[PDB]
This record gives C-alpha cells, sequence and structure tokens, in this order.
C-alpha cells in the first residue's frame, strides 16, 4: 500500500507552538485522504484528537488543530502543556484501506538535556564456556529519550546479531536503553576491538574494547 | 460506550486464535469497528473494519487471509481469527469506534478496547543463566517466559542502578542491570531464584 512518514520525534517546551506533520508516499494529501490523528499517551491511552483533516474531536482541547500545509497534513499544538507528551499517530483514507504513520514521539521538556552515559561489557568467561559471547552496551542519563544504536568490529559497521531495547524512563526522568552484540567465542577471539556508537541529539557517544 | 476485548492469549506457531470485542451503548445505530495492530517494538497498523449491523468490512491486504473479521448484530459483537501464527502475530490488538452520532469526517478511533495481547512462541520455560559483567553489571540471559526479578546484595544496594527491559534473543528473553557486590535474580516460572557475585578477574 502507500506508505506514510511522520517525524520519528519532536521536541517543545511549554507554552510553544509546534506542528507535526504527516506525508503520503503516493503525492500530496488530498482532503480524500480524511486525515486522522491519534494520541497515545503511557498505559495505552489513546485519544482520538482529529477527523477530515481539520474537525477536532469533542473534548478534546482546542489548542490541537489539524490541516494541510503543503503537500502534507499536520497537527498544530498553540501552547503545549505538560499533557501534551505523548506520540500522535497519524493515518491517512485510500479510498478503501487506512495507513497509519510511524508516529511522532512528543517530548514536552522539564529539564535540560543530557548526553547517553555509556559502558561497554565484555562477555564473562563462563559464557564463553558454552562458546556463546554476548557484549553488553548500557546506555543511561539521555534526555530526550531518543537514542540510535550502532556497533562495530575492528572498525567495520555490524549488521548482524545486535538487539537493543526501547527507551526507558528513569526514576529522575531521564531515560535508559541497552544493546546487545551476541557472537560465539571464536567470533569475538577472531577480532581486536569491538565498539558501541548511541547517536543523540546529533552527537555521538562511543566506546571500544 | 464500552469496548471489552477477550483475555490476553498464547499460542504456538502455525495455531490459529479467536479475539472478540463486544461493543456496549447505542448499538441501535450501526457503526465501525476498527482493528489496530501494536508491536512492543512498533507503532499501530490497521488490519481492517467491520460494522456488525450490517456486515459490511474494509480490508488492509497484508492482512486478508491472515486475519477475518466477523460480527452478530444482536450481541453487539465482533470477532477477530487469527491465522498461521507466527512471532510477527505477537502483539496487542485493539478493537476502536467511532463516536455516537459523529459525522464521517470526525475523527474515526474515539472509544477503545482495553487490548487484547497475543504472544506466539513455541519456547518451553527456560531458567536464565547469569553471568558478571565488569561500574558493573549482571547479564540475564536466556530465560522465557517473563517476568524475572533482579535486585542488589539482597535489595540493601539499590540507588546508581539501572535494570533495563527485556529483550528477545533467539527466541528467549535476556535481560540486563548494572551498578555504579551481588545480583539476585528471580525465574517464577521456572521456580528459581539464582545468586552471582562479582569476583573481579
Ligand atoms: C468520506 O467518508 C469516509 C471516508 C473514510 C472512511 C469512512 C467514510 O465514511 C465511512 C464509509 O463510507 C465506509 C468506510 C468507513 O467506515 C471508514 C473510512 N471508517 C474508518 C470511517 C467511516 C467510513
Amino acid at each position: 500500500q502507500a506508505v506514510v512518514t511522520q517525524e520519528s520525534a519532536l521536541t517543545t517546551s511549554p507554552g510553544e507552538t509546534v506542528t507535526l506533520t504527516c506525508r503520503s508516499s503516493t503525492g500530496a494529501v488530498t482532503s480524500s485522504n480524511y486525515a486522522n490523528w491519534v494520541q497515545e499517551k503511557p498505559d495505552h491511552l489513546f485519544t482520538g484528537l482529529i477527523g477530515g483533516t481539520n474537525n477536532r474531536a469533542p473534548g478534546v482541547p482546542a489548542r490541537f488543530s489539524g490541516s494541510l500545509i503543503g503537500d502534507k497534513a499536520a497537527l498544530t499544538i498553540t501552547g503545549a502543556q505538560t499533557e501534551d507528551e505523548a506520540i500522535y499517530f497519524c493515518a491517512l483514507w485510500y479510498s478503501n484501506h487506512l495507513v497509519f504513520g510511524g508516529g511522532t514521539k512528543l517530548t514536552v521538556l522539564g529539564q535540560p538535556k543530557s548526553s547517553p552515559s555509556v559502558t561497554l561489557f565484555p562477555p564473562s568467561s563462563e559464557e564463553l564456556e558454552t562458546n556463546k559471547a554476548t557484549l553488553v552496551c548500557t546506555i543511561t542519563d539521555f534526555y530526550p529519550g531518543v537514542v540510535t544504536v550502532d556497533w562495530k568490529v575492528d572498525g567495520t559497521p555490524v549488521t548482524q546479531g545486535m538487539e537493543t531495547t526501547q527507551p526507558s524512563k528513569q526514576s529522575n526522568n531521564k531515560y535508559m536503553a541497552s544493546s546487545y552484540l551476541t557472537l560465539t567465542a571464536r567470533a569475538w577471539e577472531r577480532h581486536s576491538s569491538y565498539s558501541c556508537q548511541v547517536t543523540h541529539e546529533g552527537h555521538t557517544v562511543e566506546k571500544s574494547l | 460506550v464500552q469496548l471489552q476485548q477477550s483475555g490476553a492469549e498464547l499460542a504456538r506457531p502455525g495455531a490459529s486464535v479467536k479475539l472478540s470485542c463486544k461493543a456496549s451503548g447505542y448499538t441501535s445505530t450501526d457503526y465501525y469497528i476498527n482493528w489496530v495492530k501494536q508491536r512492543t517494538g512498533q507503532g499501530l497498523e490497521w488490519i481492517g473494519e467491520i460494522y456488525p449491523g450490517s456486515g459490511n468490512t474494509y480490508y488492509n491486504e497484508k492482512f486478508k487471509g491472515k486475519a477475518t473479521l466477523t460480527a452478530d448484530k444482536s450481541s453487539s459483537t465482533a470477532y477477530m481469527q487469527l491465522s498461521s501464527l507466527t512471532s510477527e502475530d505477537s502483539a496487542v490488538y485493539f478493537c476502536t469506534r467511532g463516536g455516537v452520532y459523529y459525522g464521517y469526517d470526525d475523527a474515526w478511533f474515539v472509544y477503545w478496547g482495553q487490548g487484547t495481547l497475543v504472544t506466539v512462541s513455541a519456547a518451553k520455560t527456560t531458567a536464565p543463566s547469569v553471568y558478571p559483567l565488569a561500574t558493573l553489571g549482571c547479564l540475564v540471559k536466556g530465560y522465557f517466559p517473563e517476568p524475572v526479578t533482579l535486585t542488589w546484595n539482597s535489595g540493601s544496594l539499590s540507588s546508581g542502578v539501572h535494570t533495563f527491559p527485556a529483550v528477545l534473543q533467539s527466541d528467549l528473553y535476556t535481560l540486563s542491570s548494572s551498578v555504579t557486590i551481588t545480583c539476585n535474580v528471580a525465574h517464577p516460572a521456572s521456580s528459581t531464584k539464582v545468586d552471582k557475585k562479582i569476583e573481579p578477574r
């Protein structure tokens, strides 16, 4: 089908105005796409915000408004509040079927930016005695809670055997995540260096063994 | 309006399970039920639509043959049969409804059920291997099912500790924790409770 594209993440501050966008892979977003918006708050609390491009649903605050901007649909929050921190999904109708966008995580800032604290652990002796080797990359104290992880072996980019957790909130309202690189014992011995690289707010923090 | 969904479900690959969503309130109108899929590592995905009063349906091409939507007017209930289950079918499935006497151009996702969790696995109960990490840490690898519990030095060590969510490696779950010296791991499903201390290399 068509593919619907949203920002992966966006940042705003209390009282600011932020616009979220929702693009269609087929061309301009038309009024015949009848653009919907859905807000997801923690614990699967969903609220239908917008129908028919710009009809705000009963009960939804007036600061929410939908519209078309150029060739795409959009959701504008005029005077963002703390409670507006959520994931916003858009959805487009293509005559006989519906497609959701990937969603946009909206952070409403409540503390200064914080870069990820990164630690990388080697496989233990006892794990190697099963002829397996797991490299553990712990990532903590970053804000906003959005990170990309990339691994390397002797400088070359790794493409297989990586598992990474969704960023989860800390008690100090910063975020944490973990990434695991799973190998055989021999494969870990073959190489001189392994590295975990975290991308956050346009900057990379990296650790190597 | 209320949408009551069926209970959580556990299945083996290739099997089939049937979910249900009972609507309450203003069911004299003919209304749409939209089904939605959300995996733990994904956003929302539209499965299809069904009107329980008129039986009409709209489908997502990707789910034709995977999901079948049916309904019955008098009980105000919609069903979704999921066939030939796989790991990608593990998700929370939501049913949704439009507003009462709303327009077609109003928001379609007004009322939401509590969601039905579907987990597809061939894994038998497996106790976690626990490994020291050297800030220091504790690696909890290869258990099933969730959950596990982890503390540090019987719970006397709590500040400066980060315990990360579980992840699925090789059809089993793997977890980790770290501290700025021993970790206590409990896997009730395997009736296990292991302790491991970090002797330096
Ligand atoms: C312009 O009208 C519409 C545009 C888009 C959709 C609909 C419209 O009217 C309804 C219709 O005819 C059948 C399809 C569908 O049930 C569906 C999608 N749902 C989600 C909402 C209601 C409705």
